[PDB]
């Protein structure tokens, strides 16, 4: 019941940096690899050194070099640090093919090595952005090959959603749309997260004046471990990744649950506050704590899963659920009666030294399949239209070999996706 | 006279953990398997549930089965893991994902064949099997899936042995998985044809007992599964110890099943109240019968008074007079005659044995068979139809290879069961 | 022979607290429920008010009911809270606001159904109920509202059992709430049809007793409710202990009610005087009868001599001769014949038992039924009409859903009762 | 049986400052929140810190900042300290709408949070002025929303009545009249208090040369706790807030009882004096101890309620009542026979360290519904007329969007109110 973590691009790697740091914090792992104690993510060598089961890929050396110069470079095996010599210029054409195609075989074989190291691989998780090159384009290439050799193993993807505020590439819509299609084709579950919503949480609930990616990544990393580490460690009601597939995807296409997380409270505001299971879950149904820029009250629910860490009793959860059903404004779709899944571990939430969040006694992760996701898609469609109407910058992809129809096609596929969410939301 | 018990799934594993704990307590068996009892009677029928190992150590006649190692290991790590032999730990490494199709139809079948060989081994070691007991969920993949496969194979091999099972029933307030009704329906469909009886216990009701009567602020499964084990041990007390009436489970089956397809039961228990009030208690048979009749002390989430009784079995533990018990239970029927079905004069049957539960002077276990039970089937069938009509999540089972008609027919049989309760209702 | 007592509202809760204190004193029952008495007779009829719990501990056959937790808790915190079982604490969490409509008509009804189930449970535990006793206010929301609902349901279930109640009567000098007459009227309306008898005690008169005769400078409810409990225990002394005359409450009812609708009584008590003078006392029956006849020792705020007597019951405790009592009470009628109604020769009836109250050699409880009582109804009806005519505060009851005619008819029946006293008066 | 305290504006907050200080004094609460011991007003966190169930709102940061810099800032939860960035300029138009409307949603949600924290909310009490902006206008807005979601919970309002002497806004009549209407529409009971009458008591009974608001607030705060804390703590004759509704409001409109309080005696004059229950209640029926500038001898009584603290016996109260009935000049209206309600706690009156009043063994709060209140209304009507006759300053509201008819309307509503008090006073 092991897994592999794949980090592509700076978005994937920098997030990964916090993720593995967190895993060290969860089990008392020293940077040197020495750890006296997580075998799902680490393998052990005869030296008593543990090695992260992960692959870090960046087509430009730069970020990988950062890894190589950091403290955890003694944790990572040199073969897991793979780099190219030039980026994809924020461009899928290069990421997916022109450049990335020259490295991907190395990458896949290192994955195989790890796959052979694992005895019972449940699956793997991938981190990347939607708008980058390496992070999007290369990622697409990668998933094409992984679904060939692994197939059936869990394909979890964590994708960063381009915000209107932050925008670092003018052709991000194009990059994102191309990517999206391929993730529809090969992922099992995609989680897109909006840095702009996260910033909002950090400035209001963590009270942070000036959020950076380093703080943003800490938040995300903890959420990801609450989903996985928490499954590995055992608790009361353990919930496997296969159960998430089974329970969260009603139709082959609706594989886009979103995440909301609480408690996200600064130490200073946590004093004085004690949240019950019910109260934390009430925070989880608030749009203001949503890690994606959309409105949960607008959309309808199809699936919802709550995962618990630390001090939680099933009974309290049962009461909390009743409250959500009655309080809310949780319009669930007829197609799914009642769909709330509950996983409860005993493992307590962990705290990062030099962190920005309070120590908490219980924590809740909300995963949910809601029709509000279409909203985000609509925003991207529009942006595409504008760029594509003029065909500004199109030569940067076409000149690398892309076909006009490929862009049309991908957009259309997203339009279909959104329409499918509409359809499921239509009660029947 | 022997019984083979099988624990399937976490539910099965944890409830059974408590069950075996209790049974060893009943006989003075310590966690190592050594006998340090109090009475000769503790040994006298120890054979129903145990093998005598060299050195006066006993091994529980039961198999632990799952698809997840961790669970199995956690059970084995606790007291009573030591009492089990390695031979009874059968498991895989990847759960079913709550999918009956994976448990019953595909993956679980792979283990079931090895389980059955162990079953056979144990039945061969026995002198004469009385029956089999399974503990499992109605909504889980191995609990309902794998377990039902196992049942079809066991009943096939032993047609005249008593197949009974205890199982956890879904509720609107409990429901974890969206396909839980799907798993339930499929299991029900099979269980109605392949078991002699099944006990329907609902966690919801159990939580109410824990707080309402037991005054617990935090009901836990450790205690909830305790209550179940009380009732599970109650039904074989007389079997294991001398008494006066109805010791045999088959006798009970004869008296509790008026019609082949209506074999679902409502367990309950007395005395069941917190310690705070215990100092004001005075157990008498009327007191026990008051608590056993009262729907609030039922473990099944269903009020019998909403329907009508076909049969009632009451098992008494501890030294009570014949008159007191038989008069009082008659009086229950007399006073609440409006809730009994007129077909059966003397709907209440009793069993009385001479050995009380450790810590109590007297105790009583309630088994009801009332038409009210149909409500639990309505909850399942209804939820099912909503999902089924849209085929939400169905693809996960069709991925395994299940046919829409397999589910359709499963529903049909559930509908039959409700209609039969209605036919007897009134 | 058993009686179920119910305490409703703070009044009920505190008066009953004193009552149960006294009853346990009567039988040698300590605050834990353990019996440490003096006599066999203390146990011999302990069943009227108690259940024997395991270990020779007793539980009072009574239910504590309110809508405010705090009150209930304060009672439970005192001696005798321990004697009550948790099963008898029925309460909500929000008072009625002194609104009969909230107590009777809406909110209180919600608890009443659970109260009744406990009542039923207790009546089932009893061998043979003699009757029911309620303690409550005539002016409060749960005392008059909830309590009257409860009464209509109990009498419905037990038509031949004796329904009696003790209740606090409003006075011009006491009156707390403006709608107190409204609550009183509505309760009276119901009580006159649904009870067999009610005792009318007025705090005003009780305060006068405390100062005037008992020489207390600070009358408190703790002592005022003590005086009430004396009279409440007096009426069942003979029931509980051997004696010579009229032990049964029904016998008393037969002798005290000449007409179905006139069932309101004037309790009083002797000896009732401070310690300072007690050294000069010499209790004799004439002494007790002098004090019981004297209006100043009545607990009801009404002087009998203003009206005329229909019936008089005197209950004597302790070893007195038959002659002394029967001659002297005859002489009361002889000497005060002008205050008795000529319809009944021998208006004074006596009960005499052999067990004295702890601390006294002899004691006597007075129950009167005189037409003077109508004055208390006048105070209520008058005040009512003033409010009612203007509809001041009515909206608070119409908010609950009460109809102006509901109140109008309630008044009508109060007017009937006064007119009937006048018809018998003279 | 819990409650929430809402403090709006400086009047509400500064009064609140003394109120919570008093609550600390009542139960030995340290500024840090630590308290070893009031659960109706405080919730407890796992740290053993207790948090005041209250919300403080000020559209200008200034006053809230004062709170934030005071000792009790460690008691208050940061989320309960809500501020805007500009005041309402003493103007309902801004308070109620232009500015206040932008914050009110925050406020209401914090109230909801507390409402969800309470298990059995009896209701809440609000403190504000009639003449301010935030205190009047914002308050109006607030009550509009609270009656929607809570409805039926107790709406107690404590309003400061503008004195002729102190007048800090020329459009106070206008502000007050607009407010009044809305309080008629949504409060359950309004208590208006005149700082000028209070000053008179402080200079004569407390012998204070120079009263300030800090001294004035202490007096009021104690009265408010005598009504509420005293209900929470239990005594002999406990009297709930719902009973006050039931007993003090004869018709839906007459919800304006006034308060009088005694003993209000300086330590120096208290020596030597011992007041009986009867004597204190005699002080309570004296106009000179009335906290509102009006004449109780002029008006008639409809309802009166006396609450007692400390050493009081019902019998003594009974005698005192007879005395009031016989001594007085308490002309009660035919519509209500006898209307005196008595609540008696055991909890003794408390003393503020560095206070201005003597330690007392028994204390009496008088609430009363009297026709004399019309007097005050008449004064306000007249003032309005003058301003409105010229229409001086009208552009400060109209320019913010108010309608001329709105002012006419509100005045007229007050005229109707006064007339209704007349009518009830007419014996019938
Ligand atoms: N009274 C109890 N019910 C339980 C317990 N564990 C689970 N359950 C209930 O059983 C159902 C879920 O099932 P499991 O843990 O037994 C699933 P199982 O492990 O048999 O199969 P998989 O699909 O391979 O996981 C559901 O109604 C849970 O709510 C328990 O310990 N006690
Ligand atoms: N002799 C006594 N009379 C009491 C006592 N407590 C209250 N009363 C009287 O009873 C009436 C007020 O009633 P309660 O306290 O019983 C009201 P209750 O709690 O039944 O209902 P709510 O309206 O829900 O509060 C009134 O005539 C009080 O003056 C008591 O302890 N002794
Ligand atoms: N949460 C989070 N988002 C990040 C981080 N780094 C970058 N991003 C976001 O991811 C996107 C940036 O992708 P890039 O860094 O430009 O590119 P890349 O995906 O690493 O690959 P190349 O384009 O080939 O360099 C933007 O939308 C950023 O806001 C990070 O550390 N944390
Ligand atoms: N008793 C008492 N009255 C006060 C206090 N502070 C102000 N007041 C009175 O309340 C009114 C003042 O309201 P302001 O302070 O002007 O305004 P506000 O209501 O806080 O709101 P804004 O106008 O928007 O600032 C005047 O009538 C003052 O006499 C106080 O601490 N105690
Ligand atoms: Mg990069
Ligand atoms: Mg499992
Ligand atoms: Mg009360
Ligand atoms: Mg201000």
């Amino acid at each position: 019941r092991e897994c592999i973590s794949i980090h592509v691009g700076q978005a994937g790697v920098q997030i990964g940096n916090a993720c593995w740091e967190l895993y060290c914090l969860e089990h008392g792992i020293q940077p040197d690899g020495q750890m006296p104690s997580f075998n799902t993510f680490f393998s052990e060598t005869g030296a008593g050194k543990h090695v992260p089961r992960a692959v870090f890929v960046d087509l430009e050396p730069t970020v990988i070099d950062e890894v190589r110069t950091g403290t955890y470079r003694q944790l990572f095996h040199p073969e897991q640090l793979i780099t190219g010599k030039e980026d994809a210029a924020n461009n899928y054409a290069r990421g997916h093919y022109t450049i990335g195609k020259e490295i991907i075989d190395l990458v896949l074989d290192r994955i195989r090595k790890l796959a052979d190291q694992c005895t019972g691989l449940q699956g793997f998780s991938v981190f990347h952005s939607f708008g980058g090159g390496t992070g999007s384009g290369f990622t697409s290439l990668l998933m094409e090959r992984l679904s060939v050799d692994y197939g059936k193993k869990s394909k979890l993807e964590f994708s960063i959603y381009p915000a209107p505020q932050v925008s670092t590439a003018v052709v991000e819509p194009y990059n994102s749309i191309l990517t999206t299609h391929t993730t529809l084709e090969h992922s099992d579950c995609a989680f897109m997260v909006d840095n702009e919503a996260i910033y909002d949480i950090c400035r209001r609930n963590l009270d942070i004046e000036r959020p950076t990616y380093t703080n943003l990544n800490r938040l995300i990393g903890q959420i990801v471990s609450s989903i996985t580490a928490s499954l590995r460690f055992d608790g009361a009601l353990n919930v496997d990744l296969t159960e998430f597939q089974t329970n969260l995807v009603p139709y082959p296409r609706g594989h886009f649950p979103l995440a909301t997380y609480a408690p996200v409270i600064s130490a200073e505001k946590a004093y004085h506050e004690q949240l019950s299971v019910a109260e934390i879950t009430n925070a989880c149904f608030e749009p203001a704590n949503q890690m994606v820029k959309c409105d949960p009250r607008h959309g309808k629910y199809m699936a919802c899963c709550l995962l618990y860490r630390g001090d939680v009793v099933p009974k309290d959860v049962n009461a909390a659920i009743a409250t959500i059903k009655t309080k809310r404004t949780i319009q669930f779709v007829d197609w799914c009666p009642t769909g709330f899944k509950v996983g409860i571990n005993y493992e307590p939430p962990t705290v990062v030294p030099g962190g920005d969040l309070a120590k908490v006694q219980r924590a809740v992760c909300m995963l949910s399949n809601t029709t509000a996701i279409a909203e985000a898609w609509a925003r991207l469609d529009h942006k595409f239209d504008l760029m594509y109407a003029k065909r500004a910058f199109v030569h940067w992809y076409v000149g690398e070999g892309m076909e006009e129809g490929e862009f049309s096609e991908a957009r259309e596929d997203m339009a279909a996706l959104e329409k499918d969410y509409e359809e499921v939301g239509v009660d029947s | 006279r022997e019984i083979v018990h099988i624990q399937a799934g976490q539910c099965g594993n944890q409830i059974g953990a408590k069950f075996w704990e209790v049974i060893s307590d009943e006989h003075g068996i310590d966690p190592t398997g050594s006998y340090h009892g109090d009475s000769d009677l503790q040994l006298e029928r120890i054979n129903v549930y145990y093998n005598e190992a060299a050195g006066n150590k006993y091994v529980p006649r039961a198999i632990l089965v799952d698809l997840e190692p961790g669970t199995m290991d956690s059970v084995r790590s606790g007291p009573f893991g030591q009492i089990f032999r390695p031979d009874n730990f059968v498991f895989g490494q990847s759960g079913a994902g709550n999918n009956w199709a994976k448990g019953h139809y595909t993956e679980g079948a792979e283990l079931v064949d090895s389980v059955l060989d162990v079953v056979r081994k144990e039945s061969e070691s026995c002198d004469c099997l009385q029956g089999f007991q399974l503990t499992h969920s109605l909504g889980g993949g191995t609990g309902s899936g794998m377990g039902t496969l196992l049942i079809s194979k066991i009943r096939e091999e032993y047609p005249d042995r008593i197949m009974n099972t205890f199982s956890v029933v879904p509720s609107p307030k409990v429901s974890d998985t969206v396909v839980e009704p799907y798993n339930a329906t499929l299991s029900v469909h099979q269980l109605v044809e392949n078991t002699d009886e099944t006990y329907c216990i609902d966690n919801e009701a159990l939580y109410d007992i824990c707080f309402r009567t037991l005054k617990l602020t935090t009901p836990t499964y450790g205690d909830l599964n305790h209550l179940v084990s009380a009732t599970m041990s109650g039904v074989t007390t007389c079997l294991r110890f001398p008494g006066q009436l109805n010791a045999d489970l088959r006798k009970l089956a004869v008296n509790m099943v008026p019609f082949p397809r209506l074999h679902f039961f409502m367990p309950g228990f007395a005395p069941l109240t917190s310690r705070g009030s215990q100092q004001y208690r005075a157990l008498t048979v009327p007191e026990l019968t008051q608590q056993m009749f009262d729907a609030k002390n039922m473990m099944a989430a269903c009020d019998p008074r909403h329907g009508r009784y076909l049969t009632v079995a009451a098992v008494f533990r501890g030294r009570m007079s014949m008159k007191e018990v038989d008069e009082q239970m008659l009086n229950v029927q007399n006073k609440n005659s409006s809730y009994f079905v007129e077909w059966i004069p003397n709907n209440v049957k009793t069993a009385v044995c001479d050995i009380p539960p450790r810590g109590l002077k007297m105790s009583a276990t309630f088994i009801g068979n009332s038409t009210a039970i149909q409500e639990l089937f309505k909850r399942i069938s209804e939820q099912f139809t909503a999902m089924f009509r849209r085929k939400a999540f169905l693809h996960w089972y069709t991925g395994e290879g299940m046919d829409e008609m397999e589910f359709t027919e499963a529903e049909s049989n559930m509908n039959d069961l409700v209609s039969e309760y209605q036919q007897y209702q009134d």
